[PDB]
């Protein structure tokens, strides 16, 4: 993971090709829970883009545990836009992982979703009510 | 007291809260033309029908109802098509009535089998199977191609 997660994904002209890779390596049963914590530790190093929102939305997928810290890390990259991709992973977030969210959050959330070009803007807005 | 249920209720559909099937007063091609002439009569003629869904998709932000509204309904005087499907039915209501149901759709990704085993996304998307007419095809293509690209596994 730490020799091939980085620089494929800082390649570029990363496509399909390489992120369905990637998200076949996230969704390995063999990937043990702290695995895919380290996982989730490498992959917030990287530069935030479309590729990184897909796979992290890959391995978020597998309910994997968080410390506060490392939440507040994932949360604080969340919150700072036009597509799909990036609703999905902050819908993802707001579901499977509510008990974690704090007010702080919850108002990043609301206002990097503010644009409405993002898809599902609807579905995002009653989640983040649901969080209040 | 809403738009909506007051036109429901004087074009003759019982709205029920959501535990039991929708009864019915009149014919369904009687409702549909019944509700049709309301809202082509009304004054502030083309604003209505987006004020009318507006006031419908506020109304099925509450999950029941929209669960019962989503099912056959109940005539009266033996057994009917759901409210939903009649209501698109009409052509004015139809594209407005597709957006509001897919931008809601995604909702329900996460929330499989509930309560009473109900899938409601297959039920949802269920609804729009076996259209008379479709008013818009490149309309209905995109949003459902938008849509399939998106979805997690079993829904897609």
């Amino acid at each position: 993971c730490s020799a091939l997660l980085d620089p494929v994904l800082q390649a570029p002209g990363t496509g399909p090709a390489q992120t369905e890779l990637l998200c076949c390596l996230v969704k390995m049963e063999s990937l043990e829970p702290d695995a895919q914590v380290l996982m989730l530790g490498q992959i917030l190093e990287l530069p935030w883009k479309e590729e990184t929102f897909l796979v992290l939305q890959s391995l978020l997928e597998r309910q994997v545990e968080m410390t506060p810290e490392k939440f507040s890390v994932l949360m604080e990259k969340l919150c700072k836009t036009t597509s799909m991709a990036y609703a999905k992973l902050m819908l993802t977030v707001m579901t499977k992982y509510q008990a974690n969210i704090t007010e702080t959050q919850r108002l990043g959330l609301a206002m990097a979703l503010e644009p409405n070009t993002t898809f599902l803007r609807k579905s995002l807005k009653a989640a983040l009510k649901h969080l209040g | 007291d809403s738009i909506f249920v007051k036109l429901l209720k004087i074009s003759g559909i019982i709205l029920k809260t959501g535990e039991s099937q929708n009864q019915l007063a009149v014919d369904q091609i009687a409702f549909q033309k019944k509700l049709f002439q309301t809202l082509r009569r009304h004054p502030s003629y083309p604003k209505i029908i987006e004020e009318f869904v507006s006031g419908l998709e506020s109304y099925i932000e509450d999950e029941d109802s929209f669960r019962n509204c989503l099912l056959s309904c109940e005539r009266l005087q033996s057994y009917s098509k759901s409210l939903i499907k009649l209501l698109l039915g009409i052509d004015i209501l139809q594209p407005a009535i597709i957006k509001t149901l897919f931008e809601k759709l995604p909702e329900y990704f996460f929330e499989n089998k509930n309560s009473d085993e109900i899938n409601i996304p297959r039920l949802i998307v269920s609804q729009l199977k076996w259209l008379d007419r479709v008013v818009d095809g490149k309309d209905l293509t995109t949003k459902i191609m938008q849509l399939i690209s998106i979805a997690p596994e079993n829904l897609q």
